[PDB]
């Protein structure tokens, strides 16, 4: 599933490197669909949100 | 008369009276066993008439469980039924299956009217059979579990009949007349919940998964279709027979999708998950991207499964396809979520799996992995191993840095052997 | 409220129809008039007088509490009757969804629908208007599998340039995969 890998991934590269970039991706692809993940107005943006405490834990499992 | 005990008293008359005619040698014996309805004695007289001195009465086994056996509809009318119950004038049998005292009851009057079906399948089995299985058949509109239940056991019955032509069609209308409505129509239940029965008698019908064929390549969707939500009691047998007839990834897709939306969380889940990797392995080809895609998609985020897994499958079949790559990437990220309950047991497999490949920095980022997570215990009991291992291989500054890092943990309690083992290793 | 307070109630009807003739555009007098017409019988004297109510085109607080007072009296056919020249006033979205309220009433069917089809082609052409669908997409939930593939994923030819915003894709996701026949 595309979405939640893009999800899983993003969400990743939030958690290293801060939410500082949640903010930069969202408003960097704010137009473009591939991103409306980020917006709370997406049905997986509840998904996402526990992603980057995860990778952050250091526990979830990297795709594949 | 005024109330009970006057029928105890005309009894015991009888049975001073034990012979009063030449006749019907003192009916009054059974007269009073029919006394009143329920619930007041009904003992007294049938008690007499075998208590005349003793031989059998023969007549108070049915005159005792000929009153009013199942208040209303209940289990007393297997009393009524016990007197003289496989014979006795080959007439009492409809005594038993006399119940009637209309009232509000569920599945009383389904069970004991196939049971009453049993007795009409030793009254010459047909005959009187279906007028019953037709009179009882309809009973208001749906909205009633006994009524799909009395079918299915006629379909048993069916079952019993040996040759199943005609038990496939009358099981295959009979089983053909649900489809039409099912329940939900008047009553305490909310919800018409046809799964369970329709599901039944179309698993009577065909598609067994035991014994039984004549199930057509459709019959399978006419199940899912019987449930025409979701069902999974079955959902193993289910995927399993539309297996039998297929063995295809459509019904593989089926299964995972009727196992997702059968049961929240890996319930049905971890069964569509079973026969995710089973059916990823033996339809859509081994090592192949779309399993794992669809694996990793289903089960991603996921609750910790039964104690947890949320590995060894998607990275277990990632190590053994061939690319060594992946397989450490899903080593991390099987990492993040490996002990949700911080156990020790993903520790030691994402230890010994960063052991077995990579090398030494591999372990080292394990170990600073490792000592970042903690619970309890496992910092500590990690930093320890990794620190023993590092120090018999590397330099002593990963041992005095691991020791200041092993003050700063594991909470002094006993302990004492942590503490003379790294000064012998300093010493050493 | 006077004349009210008294036991002369044929003055205070010839008053109260010259008040509410008189200011059409407020709106206390006929609801105190009609308020005290409930501390009277539901002759269709009062529903000459709610008609009239309608006809002086009053906002939604007007309209909506007489059909509460519909349905606080049981009746199916009349106010179905004087539901129809609601929509073709106010085209607001709280009004769009509640037009499908027979099938939270009385389920409708065919007609559901045919009301169903009077929410799909009428104003939101290209855009939806971001929350029509969503009672739709509920309702048929609350129904079996009959239509609820097309309309969220299927139909998506009127988006708004994402057809959802980050707060309810994958709450339409959950929504279409855990309600369904759940086959494997």
């Amino acid at each position: 599933p595309e979405v939640r890998n893009i999800v899983d991934k993003t969400a990743s590269f939030v958690a290293r490197n801060g939410p500082e970039f949640e903010a930069r991706i969202r408003q960097n692809e704010i137009n473009n669909p591939k991103f409306n993940f980020l917006n709370p107005n997406d049905p997986y943006h509840a998904y996402y949100r526990h992603k980057v405490s995860e990778f952050k834990e250091g526990k979830a499992q990297e795709p594949s | 008369v005024m109330t009970v005990r006057d029928f105890t008293q005309v009894f015991d008359s009888y049975a001073q009276f034990e012979e009063s005619m030449i006749a019907a040698k003192m009916e009054t014996a059974s007269e009073l066993g029919r006394e009143e309805e329920d619930d007041v004695d009904l003992e007294l007289r049938l008690a007499r008439f075998e208590q005349l001195i003793s031989r059998r009465p023969l007549l108070l086994n049915s005159v005792l469980l000929r009153q009013n056996p199942h208040h209303v509809h209940e289990w007393h009318k297997r009393v009524a039924l016990h007197q003289g119950r496989p014979r006795e004038i080959i007439n009492t049998y409809t005594e038993a299956v006399q119940t009637v005292d209309p009232f509000k009851a569920t599945g009383k009057p389904h069970t004991l009217w196939v049971a009453f079906a049993k007795f009409y399948e030793d009254n010459g089995q047909l005959d009187d059979a279906r007028v019953i299985l037709e009179k009882a058949t309809k009973v208001n509109f749906k909205q009633v579990d006994d009524l799909a239940s009395v079918w299915c056991q006629c379909g048993e019955l069916e079952l019993r009949h040996e040759n199943y032509d005609e038990a496939l069609r009358l099981l295959r209308k009979a089983t053909a007349l649900p489809a039409r409505r099912a329940e939900y129509f008047d009553g305490s239940e909310p919800v018409q919940n046809r799964v369970y029965k329709s599901l039944k008698v179309w698993s009577m019908l065909a598609d067994l998964e035991e014994s039984l064929g004549t199930f057509q390549s459709t019959k399978a969707v006419y199940d899912r279709i019987l449930d025409l939500r979701i069902a999974t009691p079955q959902i193993v047998i289910n995927y399993a027979m539309f297996l039998e007839e297929h063995k295809y990834f459509e019904e593989s897709f089926k299964a995972y999708e009727r196992g997702i939306s059968l049961f929240k969380w890996p319930n049905v889940s971890d069964i569509w998950s079973t026969y995710l990797t089973k059916f990823i392995a033996r339809y859509g080809g081994r090592k192949l991207e779309r399993a794992r895609d669809l694996f990793e998609q289903a089960l991603d985020g996921c609750p910790p499964k039964y104690a947890k897994t949320l590995y060894l499958l998607y990275a277990q079949l990632e190590e053994e396809w061939g690319l060594a790559r992946h397989a450490m990437a899903v080593y991390e990220r099987a990492t993040r979520a490996v002990e949700p309950a911080q156990q020790y047991d993903m520790f030691n497999i994402y230890i010994k799996r960063a052991a077995e490949i990579y090398g030494v920095t591999h372990t080292r980022g394990i170990y600073q992995k490792a000592i970042e997570v903690l619970s309890d215990e496992h910092a500590r009991e990690m930093c320890l191993r990794f620190a023993d291992m590092e120090c018999k291989l590397g330099e002593i500054d990963r041992a005095r840095a691991i020791y200041s890092f092993c003050s700063q943990i594991c909470d002094p309690r006993t302990t004492g052997a942590f503490w003379q083992t790294w000064k012998d290793f300093e010493v050493r | 409220e006077m004349e009210m307070k008294n036991r002369q109630v044929n003055h205070a009807r010839n008053i109260w129809d010259r008040a509410i003739t008189t200011l059409p555009r407020v709106n206390q007098f006929w609801y105190k008039y009609t308020y005290m017409e409930e501390m009277l019988g539901n002759v269709a004297g009062a529903r000459q007088v709610f008609e009239r109510w309608m006809e002086w085109q009053p906002e939604e607080q007007a309209w909506h509490s007489y059909i509460n007072f519909e349905l606080r009296y049981k009746e199916v056919d009349r106010a179905r009757t004087i539901y129809e020249r609601f929509v073709l006033v106010h085209p607001d979205v709280k009004n769009w969804i509640k037009y499908a309220r027979f099938e939270e009433k009385h389920a409708y069917f065919a007609h559901a629908r045919k009301v169903y089809e009077r929410a799909v082609e009428f104003f939101g052409d290209e855009h939806m208007d971001e929350h029509l669908y969503v009672a739709f997409a509920k309702f048929e939930e609350n129904q079996k599998e009959f239509e609820r593939v097309r309309v969220i994923y299927k139909y998506a030819l009127d988006r708004i340039s994402k057809q959802d915003a980050q707060e309810l894709f994958k709450n339409y996701t959950i929504f279409e995969k855990k309600f369904g026949d759940r086959r494997g």
